[PDB]
């Protein structure tokens, strides 16, 4: 059943942040993916079974994250790179500068 | 911005001047399917 | 290698269905009684007219066609109806097009079948292609493919009939009655 | 509507830019036919044609000079042409349509 | 009957209340501009001013509406012959290099088939239109003037209602049409060989049966288009839940 | 019976007030590649459904009197043998009510496969 | 398709007892027995026997939901009168006077012509 | 969630850089390189061509192969390809940018119509947004159209008075009128050519960092010579799915089919350059790879709509995918449909407490609750176990350590049963248990309510009366809907809440 | 509606003909400060001239109408103080049915054209299951 | 569609008197009001039941198969 725009607006009037992410995560859209260290992309061949990871062009084959979000994420991310744009994805509020 | 009428052309111009994202936005972390600084997501719970 | 399986992995049998299920999904097997994946797609839901193409010869694109009333193709749309109409003639693009479209226009006039009509047109660009003393003569190979085109019910023939219609019945006929026999014998 | 678009409007339709640089004259309109592979031409009903998923339409011929075939115009079921226009009571159960 | 062309033509009022010399002008088809009514006028036979504005004001003792036209006399006033006048044209979308003579024929043209097609598109019918587009003026002035109010939009005595005849009567047009221009293509290519009556004909068969049929089916009612957003939903497969419904 | 809802004599109901009987019709069609209505058994494809082929005869269709329910196989087909048949509606349930097989035009193998239920007044029905 | 079986309504299943008797803790001598399969018809007619003995203080039912065939009643007596017996003689009570009622309908009944 | 181990570490996303692909990082990420526009066929023989969807990405059919990443049809992210152009083209989402970069600074050098030196250029320099710097400095030298070699502090700076365009839009390309010769030379008509791609290169290459900082421009995740399409990447098969409605044909999808336009307008126009080069001959094929490539990404411009008669005409273009309301962002990313929900038509119960829901039996059968086996339970666990899927107080499936799921409808895992602390039992919803109960349009706090459960008979969700107001329902013929919280903490902030 | 139909269409010709016939001074020869009580009269939508003393050509026009020469679906409006009387006969003017009060009855004042007598005359078809519906209309 | 077997509302049989009904219509030349009553149809329950249905039926056999 459809948990569109409204119904998300009362779960953040309620104030109930984690019952949010588990109906727009556990529930429907959940994926893992790999990402790049250093250029927040999903380009990290993920060889599980060899550990083997490799990111190619960034050449990372430690620099490797693993993140939890939801596939229709993870296509408008890649759809955004098909349209040349990166979302480059980090993991850490600890801005640079 | 995104999720409100001028969606494309808003990340467009978003990418073409090099924005970057906080993420302490309740629509944001929506999108990444993350606790939010709600209510729940505005402190954190420590042992 | 690839290798694709759904083996349980706890009591490997080498190999059973394991069910689509109705609802849950998943296929638990009815021995180990656990769980392979989630499923999660419906081969039910293909793309309907409201995106899905069925090709017959090659790979069908398009281009251009441009209608929609927003602003008017005017001079655009011969600025692109002749851009398009200079790229059909890089690397032999005439042939089997031309094939396709006079072949719809010879038995939709004799109003011929399209679930068995178009099937005998198919077996024309297998024809064409291949080089088996075709002696081809365009209109020969045709009558081919207006016999097995024919064969869905016999809708306008009574093929003698549609052979004794228009031109060449008789030696040219001959060459191409022995071409489907050599055809439908082939493995 | 549809009467006059078969007796009239049709007719009229026939004659305009017709002749060219070939003239077509009176148009004729049998009644709902059947062109199906394997026989005769049938005469169709409503409630075959339902059944089967069959278009309800009839013959529409030409006389053009130099008769001739062109195309089927699906007809309105109860209009000048349908077999139900004329039909009484005891036909229409017969033709498994409600009276 | 036969076509059913539409191209509305529009008799505009320039300058609101008070402005500076209120001036009439009119948009004509295929045209990338207006042209001062009394231009039309003399491009339609009518030349002199008051012979011009006979057609228009149906009384002389009308000052005010007289008043209202002389600065219409005032752009036209340019052009006193009917070769001129079909001239002041130039034409239009059509433009740049030919000098007149072509131009003038554009013109004619569209004065006679697509200008106020409805009346009459032969050839000797000029007093007629130009009877129509003063009457036109007229009542265009008339609201101007506060003497008759705006034409009411929803007056139902104003619509009609499109059933089956109509419809399959465009739609048959576009079948046919597509029709008769396949037969001139079958007619060419056979440079020679005598005799090509066997190859052409039996077109109309499929052709006009698809179309009658992908419409009564779909719901658009123009064939394989749809872009035509006339696919609206006509014919809509019929309710039958209830004997009343 | 508050705010629109309303209370029915359930006796009237057994004796029939307001039931109605409830058909559904399903249906289907048909070089050298054709669809067959028949029983199937997997070959070596497997592509098949969840829903019971048992009541279906060796034509494929299934008889009128046959009960059916869930997901029932109603219609089999087959094409070297992926299935393609029309199983009953997941919800739905009730008893073959007719069965035609008919030829459209081009001579194909048309069939429609009419279901009937009789549906009685429930707490949820709308009046 | 959710719908119960018709025959819920009289006839107990698997571990129903026609009565459960659970004292009451509000009150003294008090006692709510639960009634299984049965509906107003016992309900109120105890009910009413009930409230015509002297020693009873108080005497209700109710059928707490309409879905299911079932009510409670709640006894309350007089100090060293069990509400058991109480019940009891309520239903023996009842048992007599329809015990009369059809002596004399039939009674009646005889003396009629048609 | 549902997938394998990984070695690699957990973590949440905290920072999002925006910016453009360099055609050399496109280069460096891809795989692919994309030569054929057909798809799989190779004399019929049925695999997939080094040309289309194959060399290195995802794969189809079940097959694990991929990248030597393995892992099949699912939890394969799409790996991307590499596809280059002939002549350079230009983005559609860019040359309303690309114009006003092109006003902004002056052909030829590539340098600033103005500098300090002007001091309404100096105001314009000290803003520090992106948005409000690049648009003010248009409006400042816009107007301007002389490439000033001296200027009052006369001072020096870049050498070059050439007459800057007056660039108009015409389609997707830029056209510029110029205005010299001092009425000596030629006579009066100005120099109206069209500006070409490669020409904008050069530009936008040979311009320095502090005129990128001027703008909206980072060097490092955006350079303006990025705007202009060199290198295409191309979207992996998850992108863009298969599989059709028979199953003996193709069944493709949309985005290939203009990948495939795209290919065939680039192989053309490669055709002409190195073969016969007719001179502005081949231009007409130029502006056909500028029309797929920015069609590919846009079908609603100001030129001509799209293909084909069939399919879903117009095309879609990753644009219309993206569009508000049931496209990505809107209907897919923050509206999803959820798992364990549950909707029916509503009717008042008097008998029921106001905190209360009705759910129907079957209802109650079908949602379920992943509860973890402990021996505070297990006793009550154990149980539903053996009453199983068919009977309410029942349980399907049971999960593990590993993550394994028994099947209790279809044999499960022997006799008796053995549940095991730790295990997990999704157990039907049982009464009392918290659930968001909710009545659409949610234009409130109220229109979302958690409720106790209460199973019953008949298929109605069942609500307290006083409960009528804030969901402003009324039951004739209202349909609501149900969620069932799946976490422990997920259950605490609904009865909390 | 109930009793509501569409116009079909008929020919304009036969009655822009009948017109010029009974006044109608055609278009050409119109002089408008030498006719001022002259009344302009409209065919779908086009102006085929002017035509002093309409309220004779109304009247005949209306029984011809009545009385079947002209179809009745064509629809003829006089806005006297107008002065303009447009007929039409476009297709598709959606159109209703009424009863007629003309009240040329010299038994005393206005009076339905329709009578008890014609009634029973119509009960009298319905007994039978020639009198029309259309034998209303002619 | 053939009379309803008892009334709905009170539950007395109503199924046996459809012809008995139609009978002291057509030949009796009574009003449904009397007819009803003498039939023991005498509360409106009942009455309706009789007075109300439309026997259908008797249009359904007229189709041959
Ligand atoms: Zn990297
Ligand atoms: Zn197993
Ligand atoms: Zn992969
Ligand atoms: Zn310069
Ligand atoms: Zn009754």
């Amino acid at each position: 059943l459809r948990f569109g725009e409204m119904e998300r607006d009362c779960m953040i009037a309620h104030g109930a942040a984690s019952f949010l992410k588990e109906r727009l995560m556990e529930a429907s859209d959940a994926f893992r993916v790999h990402i790049c260290g250093i250029c927040g992309l999903m380009t990290v061949i993920a060889k599980l079974n060899h550990n083997q990871f490799e990111c190619k062009g960034c050449d990372n084959k430690i620099d490797i994250y693993q993140i939890h979000i939801p596939y229709a994420a993870k296509l408008l991310f890649q759809e955004l790179m098909a349209m040349n744009i990166t979302p480059r994805l980090y993991t850490d509020r600890s801005r640079d500068f | 911005r995104c999720s409100f009428e001028e969606t494309v052309e808003i990340l467009f111009e978003a990418g073409a001047s090099a924005e970057l994202d906080d993420c302490r936005g309740v629509s944001e972390n929506v999108i990444l399917g993350q606790m939010a600084p709600i209510g729940t997501g505005a402190f954190d719970v420590m042992i | 290698n690839l290798n694709i399986v759904l083996t349980c992995p706890e009591c490997k049998v080498y190999p059973p269905k394991i069910v689509e299920r109705f609802s849950e999904g998943d296929v638990v097997c009815a021995l180990c009684g656990l769980v392979l994946s989630d499923k999660l797609v419906d081969t039910r839901s293909e793309w309907r007219t409201f995106e899905a193409s069925n090709p017959l010869l090659d790979g069908n694109n398009l281009s251009t066609r441009i209608g929609k009333g927003e602003t008017t193709d005017m001079r655009f749309t011969k600025e692109l109806n002749k851009a398009q109409g200079k790229n059909v003639m890089d690397k032999k693009d005439n042939e089997v097009q031309a094939a396709f479209a006079k072949i719809t226009m010879l038995c939709d006039a004799a109003e011929l079948p399209k679930i068995v009509k178009d099937c005998a047109k198919e077996a024309y660009k297998l024809c064409h292609d291949e080089k088996t003393l075709k002696g081809k003569s365009m209109e020969s190979i045709m009558a081919a493919s207006i016999l097995i085109g024919c064969r869905r019910a016999e809708v306008a023939r009574t093929f003698k009939e549609i052979q004794s219609l228009i031109h060449v019945k008789t030696k040219e006929f001959g060459k191409t009655l022995n071409i489907m026999k050599n055809i439908l014998r082939g493995k | 509507s549809f009467n006059q678009f078969v007796d009239y409007t049709l007719q009229d339709i026939i004659c305009e830019d017709s002749t060219l640089i070939i003239s077509f004259g009176k148009i004729y309109v049998t009644k709902p036919m059947v062109n199906e592979s394997d026989g005769v031409t049938h005469a169709l009903y409503p409630q075959e044609a339902r059944l089967r998923n069959l278009t309800y339409s009839s013959g529409l011929f030409v006389d053009v000079k130099k008769k001739v075939f062109i195309g089927r115009l699906p007809i309105m079921l109860r209009s000048k042409n349908c077999y139900l226009s004329e039909a009484t009571e005891s036909d229409l159960y017969k033709l498994k349509e409600c009276p | 009957k036969g076509s059913r062309f539409i191209s509305t033509l529009q008799v505009k009022l320039y300058g609101r209340e008070g402005s500076s010399a209120r001036t009439i002008k009119a948009t004509l088809p295929y045209i990338k501009q207006d042209i001062p009514i009394v231009i039309i006028f003399r491009a339609l036979g009518i030349i002199p001013d008051g012979e011009i504005l006979e057609h228009i004001c149906y009384d002389v003792n009308d000052w005010q509406m007289l008043e209202m036209l002389k600065p219409c006399v005032e752009d036209g006033f340019v052009i006193q012959d009917r070769e001129t006048a079909l001239d002041f044209i130039g034409r239009r979308g059509t433009a740049l290099g030919i000098k007149k003579e072509k131009r003038i024929q554009y013109a004619k043209d569209i004065l006679q088939k697509e200008f106020l097609p409805h009346i009459t598109q032969l050839e000797g019918f000029e007093s007629r239109k130009a009877f129509f587009l003063g009457y036109m003026i007229n009542r265009l002035l008339l609201c101007a003037l506060d003497r008759k109010d705006q034409d009411d939009r929803d007056h139902f005595g104003k619509k009609r209602l499109d059933l089956a005849g109509p419809l399959l009567a465009q739609l048959f047009k576009t079948l046919f049409k597509k029709l008769t221009k396949d037969i001139f293509r079958y007619m060419q290519r056979t440079v020679e060989e005598a005799h090509d009556f066997n190859m052409k004909l039996a077109i109309n068969a499929k052709t006009i049966t698809s179309g009658l049929k992908y419409a009564l089916a779909t719901g658009n009612w123009g064939e394989q288009k749809k872009a035509m957003s006339s696919r609206a939903g006509v014919s809509q497969v019929l309710n039958r839940y209830t004997y009343s419904s | 019976n508050q705010e629109d809802s309303m209370i029915m004599n359930q006796s009237s109901i057994d004796r029939g007030l307001f039931r109605s009987l409830f058909f559904r019709s399903y249906m289907d069609q048909e070089m050298s590649i054709t669809e067959t209505f028949e029983k199937p058994q997997r070959t070596n494809t497997l592509r098949m459904k969840h829903g019971t082929y048992d009541k279906l005869d060796d034509d494929g269709l299934i008889a009128p009197g046959v009960r059916v329910s869930g997901e029932d196989v109603i219609i089999g087909k087959t094409t070297s043998k992926r299935d393609a048949s029309t199983p009953l509606r997941s919800t739905e349930n009730g008893i073959v009510d007719q069965v035609l097989v008919t030829t459209n035009q081009d001579g194909l193998k048309f069939v429609k496969v009419r279901v009937r239920t009789t549906k009685i007044p429930q707490i949820g029905d709308k009046f | 398709m959710n719908a119960p079986d018709r025959f819920e309504l009289f006839l107990l299943g698997e571990g129903e007892s026609k009565l459960k008797i659970d004292p009451d803790t509000k009150a003294p001598n008090a006692v709510v027995i639960t009634f299984e399969k049965e509906d107003h018809t016992l309900g109120n007619l105890i009910r009413a026997e009930l409230l015509n003995d002297r020693k009873v203080l108080f005497a209700a039912y109710k059928v707490e939901h309409p879905f299911f065939a079932r009510f409670k009643l709640r006894i309350q007596t007089t100090e060293g009168y069990d509400p058991k017996d109480a019940l009891k003689n309520a239903c023996n009570s009842i048992i007599n006077k329809l015990g009369a009622l059809k002596t004399n309908f039939e009674t009646e009944w005889n003396l009629q012509t048609l | 969630v549902g997938q394998q181990y990984s070695s690699a570490p957990l973590r949440t996303v905290k920072e999002v850089q925006f910016g453009l692909f360099s055609p050399e990082e496109v280069r460096a990420i891809s795989v692919a390189k994309i030569r054929f526009p057909e798809t799989m066929d190779e004399t019929q023989t049925r695999a997939k061509i080094g040309g289309l969807n194959d060399p290195r990405l995802g794969s189809i059919d079940r097959n694990l192969k991929c990248q030597t990443c393995q892992e099949g049809m699912n939890e394969c992210p799409g790996h991307f390809g590499h596809i280059d152009l002939a002549k350079p083209v230009f983005h559609v989402g860019f040359i309303a940018k690309i114009k006003k970069v092109c006003e902004c600074v002056c052909m030829h050098c590539g340098k600033l119509l103005l500098d300090e030196h002007n001091e309404l250029m100096r105001q314009a320099l000290a803003i520090k947004d992106s948005k409000k710097r690049f648009a003010a400095i248009w409006t400042l030298c816009k107007t301007k159209m002389v490439c000033e070699t001296d200027v009052p502090s006369l001072v020096s700076r870049g050498g070059c008075g050439n007459t800057q365009p007056t660039i108009r839009k015409d389609g997707l390309k830029l056209v510029g009128s110029w205005k010299k010769d001092r009425a000596t030379g030629d006579a009066d008509e100005p120099e109206l050519r069209v500006l070409s791609t490669e020409e904008i290169l050069n530009i936008f290459k040979h311009i320095s960092v502090k005129d990128f900082t001027s703008l909206g421009f980072n060097e490092v995740f955006s350079r303006p010579e990025w705007m202009i399409l060199t290198c295409l990447p191309v979207p992996p098969p998850p992108v863009r799915p298969s599989i059709s409605f028979n199953e003996s044909q193709r069944g493709e999808d949309d985005l290939t089919f203009k990948l495939a336009d795209i290919l065939k307008a680039n192989i053309s126009l490669e055709t002409l350059e190195h073969n016969g080069a007719p001179h502005h001959a081949i231009e007409e094929a130029e502006s056909l790879l500028q029309f797929h490539v920015a069609t590919y990404m846009d079908n609603d411009i100001a030129g001509q709509p799209q293909a084909l008669q069939k399919s879903g005409r117009p095309v879609k273009s990753i644009r219309a995918r993206l569009k508000g309301k049931e496209g990505r962002i809107r209907g897919n990313l923050m509206g999803k449909r959820v798992d364990f929900s549950a909707r029916t038509v509503i009717s008042g119960d008097p008998n029921l407490e106001l905190d209360q829901v009705g759910v129907p039996k079957s209802i109650a059968k079908t949602l379920t609750y992943p509860e973890v086996v402990t021996p505070y339970n297990i006793d009550r666990l154990t149980q539903l176990v053996r009453n199983g899927p068919n009977e309410h107080p029942g349980a399907k499936y049971v999960i593990r350590d590993s993550g394994d799921r028994i099947d209790l409808r279809y044999s499960k895992r022997a006799g008796d049963i053995q549940l095991q602390y730790g295990w997990k039992v999704e157990r039907h919803i049982m009464d009392n248990d918290p659930v968001l109960f909710n009545r659409q349009p949610s234009l409130h706090k109220m229109s979302m309510m958690a409720h106790r459960v209460k199973v019953i008979p008949y298929s109605t969700f069942r609500l307290n009366l006083s409960v009528t107001s804030p969901y402003n329902a009324d039951f004739d013929g209202d349909e609501m809907n149900l969620h069932v919280p799946q976490s422990e903490e997920t259950r605490a902030e609904l009865s909390q809440l | 509606s109930l009793m509501s139909c569409i116009s079909v269409g008929t020919d304009p010709m036969p009655i822009i003909t009948f017109l010029s016939e009974w006044g109608m001074e055609p278009l050409e020869d119109y002089v408008p400060h030498q006719s001022p009580d002259a009344t302009r009269v409209f065919v779908n939508g086009v102006w085929h001239g002017v035509h002093r003393n309409p309220a004779r050509l109304m009247e005949t026009l209306r029984t011809l109408r009545r009385k079947g020469d002209i179809n009745p679906e064509v629809s003829m409006i006089r806005d006297i103080r107008e002065k303009e009387l447009k007929i039409f006969t476009d297709a598709g003017r959606v159109y209703r049915p009424l009863f007629i009060v003309e009240d040329d009855e010299s038994l005393g004042h206005k009076e339905l054209k329709v009578r008890k007598g014609h009634i029973a005359k119509l009960m009298a078809t319905e007994y039978q299951d020639e009198y029309t519906w259309s034998s209303l209309l002619n | 569609m053939i009379v309803p077997v008892r009334c709905f509302s009170c539950g007395k049989v109503v199924g046996d008197k459809w012809e008995s009904y139609l009978n002291l219509l057509q030949e009796d030349e009574l009003d449904e009001g009397t007819a009803l009553s003498r039939l023991g149809l005498k509360r409106y329950c009942c009455r309706r039941m009789i007075l109300t249905h439309v026997d259908l039926i008797e249009k359904f056999l007229r189709y041959n198969p």
